[PDB]
């Protein structure tokens, strides 16, 4: 579905503190009110190799880390070094190696559906680490992955960028109130991790962890917006938190505001 | 003024700026240390023709503990120097560790004769990688002789340089110089493959406050006065900029605290003098500076009068009120007058707008002049200035 | 300092150009001296500091909202305080600074010199002018101040605009009420609206923006590898770093020259405005002006100055005719073959009878030999 | 000292510097000329209104009540001798409207 | 447009010179507005035809 973001995709373009300043930056951003593809995190396995056109905005309304991690590279066949950001319920294992990628690298656990148990049909997410150049595992933390349906409060908005060989990940855990399509609001994304990997990324792919007769499709979806070189006018409050932004090319009124 | 006589007035002179007292450098802690210790203290290396290669990257390749150690016999850098090693950043460093007979150490030199050289590990003429060789006779010498390091590298098939003489009887503790086993490690590194991620350790100095110093925070260099700040940076923010996009706050990398930055005090210096012929006495004004700092750059003083326009030196302060003579600013004027008698000196005062007057206005009172005076006054106005034609060419 | 902040090599390179810095400093110093001279010329126009008597028996007129208020620490009037509050700075303290100038521009060799006359002194000058006016008419502008009751002063002004003083002496209470109401309306308008002081606000904003742009220009490469002198020096050897430093020096010198030229032109404009303000003070406050539309719209009666940040405010009091009646007029009158013309006034008729009246206020009177002078005969 | 192929750099540097100096001088002269023109217009008005006639404008032709003025040429300027009437001795009386 | 008329490379090079173009545009716009102000002040002196 061709969903449209409203004011999401705003992240701190740098590490500078500004108070009560209307700074204007010319950096990669998600254009306001832009068509963002809507997928079905489910026989029908939605998991393609979507293009990575100089940045990607990833958002989702999943819980317990349904979408584990991501794959980056240009060949994605172990012929060229490829990043593997495969996350689990404990910690991320960010790893750049010429890892061999299976055609269907997804855990496939039919957990708590009929048998009321956690069973692992196969473990083909990993195929082989034939050749590697760098790896980094973070601390074994524990995110709020515990099963709590209630009302979704995990809008794990993400932004991935690759400039001058540096891989940047901006993220922010913004709780929401409506389980329906992306909500209305404003929330800047703080930087999370930076890496001097330096490889060339042309495509990217998502990873999932979840026979065809009467299969109850999983209820989860993730959006994939695209960044684009644009000029924004960011408002910093007294505490130096971006409270509002203006897309200086959205419409004549916004252009005047920026001017 | 390029003159030997100066007229009454106040003249600007060389600007005054407080110089930095000391240089302060702050950097994050050096924690990610490369596996140099394990690479150089391995129990045993592979064969000379099967030298083991270990990639060293994403760390600090400190050499202080390396060079200073006296346990080494030979260590030469043919492309770099230990002095500049710390101040150089490497993209990636590879360590090739192997054990060879003492004689082969000569062959290890780049561009040296001996087919063994290019059979096992050839060194190209442009190899800048540092090489470390240290005697390990006891470690690598067996009682009966270590024959694993066979030296039959005369294979019929030719092995070209970087394609990818059985004079040793047995390594014994009695082996003389040149024949004992030697532990050789090569510090081969490359560039133009990835963003730089290997750099030498960076020193750190102590922190000082309320003193004009030359700071350097994570490569952010500048001069100013560091002061404890009440600002609240976010965890990921380092610097603090102003409306004019000028740095004004900083976060100390070691201790996560926010320090304000204030430019070192500075301002113009003005000399207040009456006519040269009248006298040679003068008084100086340090514009926009309090003279708790003036003596840094008449140092003794004996007359300091803090005014809103800067501290005044050499002028007596009197709370009479006269017509302004030499303007100073913020409602202060200077003049040359006697009285205490004699000792004609320069005085400072708050200028007087004029004699107070109170008209005797009343409901039914009028004052009518009974006499007049004819007054003639002169007014001057420029009308033109000298013509001037210039031949540009 | 601006071009080569703390860089001996950059200073040595700047020595090549040499006297440009001296030229710029001379121009800016001239501008500052001009500013002080402008304020002096506009305000310092009284040889003595007159002060109003304690008893404010001004014939029913009420000046409480323009005379000084001793209660406040700064002896400013109600309206002067209103103006000072309305005009607000943009960048930071110019001022009320109890410390360093405390501005962003201070980081780069930019300093703001305080004005020679403090706001308290400007207010004192304004108070002197106002008290001298209300207590002695226009006489204090020509010589020693001579007292005169305010009602009589207003009668003189009315005579000046061509209305007989009996009009004022008979409508004194109404005129006083109207004047007080007008003053109150002015106070309310200033208190409520915010675009009244557009000119002063624009001056302040222009200066702040000019300084801000000047400081912002320090972050431009101007074709060099980087905009940080220390960065260039540490990253390049001197023989080539001299080229980059020269590029930066050229760029920053051009920025300074542009700023100084803009300041010179703006100072010319401000000097023109200050000369106009001084002329208005001299001709409307110190006296009564016959020039049309100069001191306000309508027939001028008087004016009162009020000091505002970086400017002055005049409260022009003017006389405006209100209600008109249609009449029939004749240039002259024939009595006995002689043509009688009005001495001062005009002949009017309400429809059946003829009268002679002053031209600016309907006060009919019998046509007698005192109001008219004979000249010639009828037929001409 | 240098040959034609290599003297253009030096000549260009000198040309740039001297042209900048000339432009600065000309702009300064233009601004000064505008100021002098304002002053000269004021002087012409003062002549027309104080010498050729009697002025009622206060403090225009000198302090006090203006009577007459006399012009006197000066180098690159003019000098006016404003003759004015000034009340001197005031005796205060009771008055009624 | 005047300096780098229809040239992305020239525009990118010019962007390194700061706010010179913005200052020039502001100056010319100020002059243009002041012209209308002059005509208004001179002629529109009576609000009744
Ligand atoms: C233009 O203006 C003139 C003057 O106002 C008008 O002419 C009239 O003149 C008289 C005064 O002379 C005005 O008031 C009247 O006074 C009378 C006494 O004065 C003598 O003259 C009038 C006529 O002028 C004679 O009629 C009169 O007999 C006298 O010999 C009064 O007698 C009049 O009537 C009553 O007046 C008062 C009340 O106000 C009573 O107490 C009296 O007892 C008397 O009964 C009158 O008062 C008169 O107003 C004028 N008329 C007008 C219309 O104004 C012109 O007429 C006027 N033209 C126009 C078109 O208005
Ligand atoms: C001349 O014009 C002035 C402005 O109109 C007049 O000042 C007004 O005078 C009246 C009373 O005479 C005030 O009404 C009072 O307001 C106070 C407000 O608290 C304080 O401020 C007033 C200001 O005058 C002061 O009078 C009070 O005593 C207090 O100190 C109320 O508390 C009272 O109850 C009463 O309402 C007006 O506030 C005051 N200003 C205005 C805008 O009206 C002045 O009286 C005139 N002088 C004359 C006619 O001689
Ligand atoms: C010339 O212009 C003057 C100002 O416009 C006029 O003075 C006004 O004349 C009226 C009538 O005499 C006065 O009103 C009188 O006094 C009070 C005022 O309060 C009332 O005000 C208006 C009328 O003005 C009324 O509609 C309100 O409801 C109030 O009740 C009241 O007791 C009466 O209205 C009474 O008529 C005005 O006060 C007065 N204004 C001023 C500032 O003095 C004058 O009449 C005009 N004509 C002439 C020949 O002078
Ligand atoms: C971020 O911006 C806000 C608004 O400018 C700053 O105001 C502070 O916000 C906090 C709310 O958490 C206030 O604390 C609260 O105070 C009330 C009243 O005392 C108390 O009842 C609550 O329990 C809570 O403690 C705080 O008073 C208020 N002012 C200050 C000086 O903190 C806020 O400071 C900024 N936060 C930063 C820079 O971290
Ligand atoms: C293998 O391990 C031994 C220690 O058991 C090393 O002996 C070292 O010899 C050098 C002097 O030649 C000294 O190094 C020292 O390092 C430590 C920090 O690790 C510190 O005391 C000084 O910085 C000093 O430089 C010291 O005598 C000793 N080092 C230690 C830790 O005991 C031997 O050098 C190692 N051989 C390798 C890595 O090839
Ligand atoms: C670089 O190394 C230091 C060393 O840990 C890191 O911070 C340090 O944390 C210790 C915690 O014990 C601080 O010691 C403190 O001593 C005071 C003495 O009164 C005591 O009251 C505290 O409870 C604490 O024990 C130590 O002062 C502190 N030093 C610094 C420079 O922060 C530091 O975070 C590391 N910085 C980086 C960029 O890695
Ligand atoms: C002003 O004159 C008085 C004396 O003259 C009287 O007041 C004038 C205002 C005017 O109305 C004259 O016609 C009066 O005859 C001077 O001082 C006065 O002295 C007398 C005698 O002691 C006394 O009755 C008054 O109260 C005094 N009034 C004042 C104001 O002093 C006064 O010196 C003259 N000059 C000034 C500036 O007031
Ligand atoms: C996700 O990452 C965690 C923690 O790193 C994994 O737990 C260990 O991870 C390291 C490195 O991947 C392995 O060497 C260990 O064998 C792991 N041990 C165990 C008991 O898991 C964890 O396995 C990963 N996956 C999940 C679902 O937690
Ligand atoms: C992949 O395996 C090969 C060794 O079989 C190595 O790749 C070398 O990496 C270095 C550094 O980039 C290059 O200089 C060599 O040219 C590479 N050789 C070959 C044959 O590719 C390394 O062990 C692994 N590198 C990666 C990216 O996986
Ligand atoms: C992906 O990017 C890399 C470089 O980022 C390309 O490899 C070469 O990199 C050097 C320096 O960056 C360039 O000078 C070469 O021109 C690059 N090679 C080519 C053919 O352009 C690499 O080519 C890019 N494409 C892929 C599939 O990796
Ligand atoms: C100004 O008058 C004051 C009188 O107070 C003098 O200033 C101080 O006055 C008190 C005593 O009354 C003492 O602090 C000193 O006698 C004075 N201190 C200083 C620094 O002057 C002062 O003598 C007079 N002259 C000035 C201020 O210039
Ligand atoms: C120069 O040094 C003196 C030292 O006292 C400063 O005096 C301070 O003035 C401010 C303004 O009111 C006060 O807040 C301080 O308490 C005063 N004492 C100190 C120690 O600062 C003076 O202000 C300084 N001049 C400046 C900053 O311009
Ligand atoms: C964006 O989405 C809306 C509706 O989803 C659609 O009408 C519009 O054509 C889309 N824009 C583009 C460029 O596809
Ligand atoms: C439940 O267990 C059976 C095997 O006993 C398996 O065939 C089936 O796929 C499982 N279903 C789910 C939802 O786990
Ligand atoms: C001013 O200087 C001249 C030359 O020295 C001297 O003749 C004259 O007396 C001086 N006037 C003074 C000190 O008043």
């Amino acid at each position: 579905a061709y969903t449209n973001s409203f004011t999401r995709g705003v992240y701190y373009p740098d590490k500078v503190f500004r108070s009560s300043v209307l700074h204007s930056t010319q950096d990669l951003f998600l254009p306001f009110f832009s068509n963002v593809t809507w997928f079905h995190a489910i026989k029908r396995f939605d998991n393609p190799v979507l293009p990575f056109n100089d940045g990607v905005y990833f958002a989702s309304t999943e819980k317990s880390n349904i979408i584990r991690g991501w794959i980056f590279g240009t060949t994605l066949d172990s012929k060229t070094q490829s990043l593997l950001i495969v996350n689990n319920a404990t910690n991320v294992v960010i790893k750049v190696c010429e890892f061999q990628f299976c055609n269907d690298p997804f855990l496939g656990v039919y957990y708590h559906k009929n048998n009321k148990s956690w069973m692992e049909s196969e473990f083909r997410v990993y195929s082989s680490a034939n050749n590697c150049t760098f790896e980094y595992v973070s601390q074994p933390f524990l995110m709020d992955l515990e099963g709590k349906q209630g009302n979704f409060k995990n809008l794990r908005e993400f932004v991935f960028k690759n400039i001058d060989g540096y891989f940047k990940i901006y993220s922010k855990h913004t709780p929401i109130n409506l389980v329906r399509d992306l909500p209305q609001g404003f929330s800047a994304l703080e930087p999370l991790v930076d890496l001097p990997i330096g490889i060339n990324i042309t495509r990217f792919q998502t990873l999932l962890a979840l026979s065809s007769s009467g299969w109850t499709a999983g209820a989860a979806a993730y959006y994939v917006g695209y960044l684009q070189p644009r000029t924004f006018l960011l408002k910093y409050n007294e505490n130096g938190t971006i409270t509002d932004a203006v897309d200086c090319a959205l419409d004549p009124l916004s252009e005047t505001k920026c001017t | 003024l390029k003159s030997f006589t100066v007229e009454k007035g106040i003249y600007q002179t060389s600007n005054f700026r407080v110089q930095p007292t000391e240089s302060i450098v702050r950097f994050p802690n050096i924690t990610n240390l490369c596996p140099f210790g394990e690479v150089f203290n391995a129990t045993r290396f592979a064969s000379v023709y099967a030298w083991n290669r270990k990639r060293i990257s994403n760390c600090v390749a400190d050499y202080s503990v390396l060079y200073n150690s006296a346990s080494f016999s030979t260590f030469k850098c043919y492309g770099v120097s230990p002095t500049k090693l710390n101040d150089l950043c490497f993209t990636n460093v590879y360590a090739d560790s192997f054990v060879i007979r003492g004689d082969e150490v000569r062959q290890i030199a780049p561009g040296q004769t001996g087919k063994i050289a290019d059979y096992n590990y050839k060194l190209p003429d442009d190899f800048t990688g540092c090489v470390i060789a240290w005697n390990s006779n006891n470690l690598d010498s067996k009682v009966g002789g270590n024959y694993n390091y066979l030296y039959r590298l005369f294979r019929k098939s030719n092995l070209k340089p970087f394609e990818r003489p059985l004079q040793s009887y047995g390594f014994q503790p009695t082996n003389g110089v040149g024949y004992q086993p030697y532990r050789v490690v090569v510090l081969s590194f490359e560039l133009l493959h990835a963003p730089a991620t290997v750099c030498g350790p960076k020193k750190s100095t102590n922190l000082v406050k309320n003193k004009c110093v030359n700071f350097n925070f994570n490569g952010l260099t500048g001069t100013g006065v560091l002061t404890e700040s009440n600002k609240k940076f976010l965890p990921f923010q380092q610097f603090g900029r102003d409306i004019a996009d000028t740095t004004d706050a900083v976060r100390d990398p070691q201790t996560l605290e926010i320090l304000d930055i204030t430019p070192c005090s500075f301002g113009g210096v003005s000399v207040i003098t009456p006519g040269t012929n009248t006298s040679n006495q003068v008084a100086v004004l340090y514009q926009g500076v309090n003279c708790t700092e003036v003596p840094v750059a008449y140092s003794t003083g004996s007359n300091v009068f803090q005014t809103r326009a800067g501290c005044l030196i050499g002028a007596e302060h009197v709370n009479n009120s006269y017509e302004c003579d030499i303007p100073i600013g913020a409602g202060i004027c200077a003049s040359y007058q006697t009285q205490t008698v004699a000792s004609q000196s320069i005085i400072a005062y708050t200028m007087s707008l004029g004699a107070e007057n109170s008209v005797a206005y009343s409901n039914n009172s009028i004052a009518i002049p009974t006499n007049f005076t004819i007054s003639v006054t002169t007014e001057i106005l420029p009308v033109s200035m000298t013509k001037t034609s210039v031949d540009c060419t | 300092m601006y071009i080569c902040g703390d860089s001996t090599e950059c200073s040595n390179l700047l020595l090549q150009y040499g006297s440009f810095c001296t030229q710029l400093n001379r121009a800016l110093t001239g501008i500052a001296v001009e500013q002080d001279k402008n304020t002096q010329e506009v305000f310092a126009q009284v040889k003595q500091i007159y002060k109003t008597p304690p008893i404010k028996d001004f014939g029913g007129f009420n000046f409480s909202q323009i005379l000084p208020d001793p209660s406040k620490p700064s002896k400013r009037s109600f309206i002067e305080d209103l103006l000072f509050n309305k005009v607000t700075l943009a960048d930071a303290g110019f001022d009320i600074a109890a410390r360093d100038l405390i501005c962003a521009q201070k980081f780069n060799g930019l300093t703001v010199l305080p004005p020679l006359l403090t706001d308290e002194m400007i207010a004192q000058y304004t108070s002197a002018l106002l008290a001298g006016t209300i207590t002695s008419g226009w006489t204090f502008g020509a010589g020693a101040a001579l007292q005169i009751p305010f009602a009589m002063q207003m009668a003189y002004r009315f005579n000046g605009i061509g209305v007989t003083q009996n009009v004022l002496y008979e409508n004194q209470k109404l005129i006083a009420n109207q004047f007080n109401s007008a003053i109150g309306k002015i106070q309310d308008s200033l208190s409520s609206t915010a675009s009244a002081l557009g000119k002063l606000q624009d001056v302040v904003n222009q200066n702040a923006q000019a300084l801000n742009t000047l400081v912002k220009q320090l972050s431009s490469n101007f074709g060099a590898i980087s905009s940080v002198l220390n960065d260039i020096l540490s990253r390049l050897d001197p023989p080539e770093a001299e080229v980059q430093i020269d590029r930066l020096i050229t760029g920053r010198l051009q920025s300074l020259q542009t700023y100084v030229t803009q300041q010179l032109i703006r100072a010319a404009e401000i000097r023109a405005s200050a000369n106009l303000a001084a002329t208005k003070m001299s001709e409307c406050v110190l006296g009564q002006s016959k020039r049309v539309d100069f001191c306000g719209k309508g027939y001028h009666l008087m004016s009162f100055p009020q000091s505002a940040p970086h400017g002055v405010v005049f409260l022009h009091v003017t006389y405006v005719p209100a209600q008109e009646k249609n009449f029939t007029t004749a240039p002259a009158i024939c009595h006995d073959g002689k043509a009688h013309f009005p001495r001062e006034g005009v002949f009017v008729s309400n429809g059946t009878h003829w009268f002679v009246t002053q031209r600016n206020f309907y006060e009919p009177q019998i046509i007698t030999t005192d109001n008219t002078f004979v000249s010639g005969n009828c037929d001409v």
